[PDB]
Protein backbone atom coordinates (compact mmCIF):
# COMPACT_ATOMS: atom_id res chain seq x y z
CA UNK A 1 0.00 0.00 0.00
CA UNK A 2 2.71 2.45 0.13
CA UNK A 3 4.17 2.04 -3.29
CA UNK A 4 3.85 2.91 -7.08
CA UNK A 5 3.91 0.40 -9.77
CA UNK A 6 4.88 1.00 -13.31
CA UNK A 7 2.08 -1.42 -15.08
CA UNK A 8 0.63 -4.19 -13.29
CA UNK A 9 -0.99 -7.43 -15.04
CA UNK A 10 -3.28 -9.67 -13.44
CA UNK A 11 -2.82 -13.55 -15.00
CA UNK A 12 -5.33 -16.09 -13.97
CA UNK A 13 -6.09 -19.46 -14.52
CA UNK A 14 -7.00 -23.62 -12.41
CA UNK A 15 -4.61 -26.17 -12.10
CA UNK A 16 -4.35 -28.95 -9.44
CA UNK A 17 -3.13 -28.33 -5.92
CA UNK A 18 -0.12 -29.98 -5.88
CA UNK A 19 1.03 -27.94 -9.18
CA UNK A 20 1.14 -24.59 -7.16
CA UNK A 21 3.78 -25.37 -6.30
CA UNK A 22 5.22 -24.91 -9.95
CA UNK A 23 4.28 -20.96 -9.91
CA UNK A 24 6.90 -19.88 -8.32
CA UNK A 25 10.40 -18.46 -10.01
CA UNK A 26 12.96 -20.87 -11.10
CA UNK A 27 10.52 -24.09 -11.04
CA UNK A 28 10.08 -27.29 -13.34
CA UNK A 29 7.59 -29.20 -14.38
CA UNK A 30 4.74 -29.87 -17.13
CA UNK A 31 3.34 -26.68 -16.05
CA UNK A 32 6.15 -24.69 -15.41
CA UNK A 33 7.66 -25.80 -18.74
CA UNK A 34 4.66 -25.94 -20.86
CA UNK A 35 2.09 -24.10 -19.92
CA UNK A 36 3.06 -20.95 -17.39
CA UNK A 37 6.91 -19.62 -17.15
CA UNK A 38 7.65 -16.93 -14.43
CA UNK A 39 10.91 -15.24 -15.27
CA UNK A 40 13.70 -15.76 -12.19
CA UNK A 41 13.84 -12.21 -11.60
CA UNK A 42 9.84 -12.29 -10.87
CA UNK A 43 8.35 -9.02 -8.69
CA UNK A 44 4.91 -9.40 -7.78
CA UNK A 45 2.85 -11.45 -6.13
CA UNK A 46 1.39 -15.45 -6.94
CA UNK A 47 -2.07 -16.44 -5.08
CA UNK A 48 -4.33 -19.07 -4.91
CA UNK B 1 39.72 -24.25 -4.32
CA UNK B 2 35.83 -24.75 -3.62
CA UNK B 3 35.63 -21.39 -1.35
CA UNK B 4 32.62 -23.59 0.50
CA UNK B 5 30.83 -24.21 -2.70
CA UNK B 6 29.47 -27.97 -3.00
CA UNK B 7 32.50 -28.42 -5.88
CA UNK B 8 34.82 -26.15 -8.27
CA UNK B 9 33.52 -26.58 -11.23
CA UNK B 10 30.96 -24.26 -12.85
CA UNK B 11 29.33 -27.18 -15.46
CA UNK B 12 29.00 -29.86 -12.65
CA UNK B 13 27.43 -26.80 -10.29
CA UNK B 14 25.38 -26.24 -13.54
CA UNK B 15 24.36 -29.93 -13.97
CA UNK B 16 23.77 -31.32 -10.11
CA UNK B 17 21.62 -27.94 -9.01
CA UNK B 18 18.73 -25.77 -10.32
CA UNK B 19 19.24 -22.33 -11.03
CA UNK B 20 17.49 -20.50 -7.94
CA UNK B 21 20.61 -22.64 -5.67
CA UNK B 22 23.00 -23.53 -8.29
CA UNK B 23 23.07 -19.65 -8.49
CA UNK B 24 24.23 -19.02 -4.79
CA UNK B 25 27.20 -21.44 -5.65
CA UNK B 26 28.23 -20.34 -8.60
CA UNK B 27 28.60 -16.82 -6.39
CA UNK B 28 30.18 -18.14 -3.79
CA UNK B 29 32.73 -19.60 -6.13
CA UNK B 30 33.24 -16.38 -7.88
CA UNK B 31 33.86 -14.47 -4.40
CA UNK B 32 36.54 -16.86 -4.06
CA UNK B 33 38.32 -15.97 -7.55
CA UNK B 34 38.12 -12.62 -7.73
CA UNK B 35 39.43 -12.64 -3.81
CA UNK B 36 42.72 -14.22 -5.52
CA UNK B 37 43.03 -12.27 -8.84
CA UNK B 38 42.51 -9.17 -6.59
CA UNK B 39 45.63 -10.13 -4.15
CA UNK B 40 47.39 -11.30 -6.99
CA UNK B 41 47.36 -7.97 -8.44
CA UNK B 42 48.08 -5.95 -5.43
CA UNK B 43 50.95 -8.43 -5.36
CA UNK B 44 52.39 -7.34 -8.29
CA UNK B 45 52.19 -3.14 -7.67
CA UNK B 46 54.22 -4.26 -4.38
CA UNK B 47 56.94 -5.62 -6.30
CA UNK B 48 56.25 -3.12 -9.40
Amino acid sequence: NDLCFTNVYADSFVIRGDEVRQIAPGQTGKIADYNYKLPDDFTGCVIA
Amino acid sequence: SNFGAISSVLNDILSRLDPPEAEVQIDRLITGRLQSLQTYVTQQLIRA
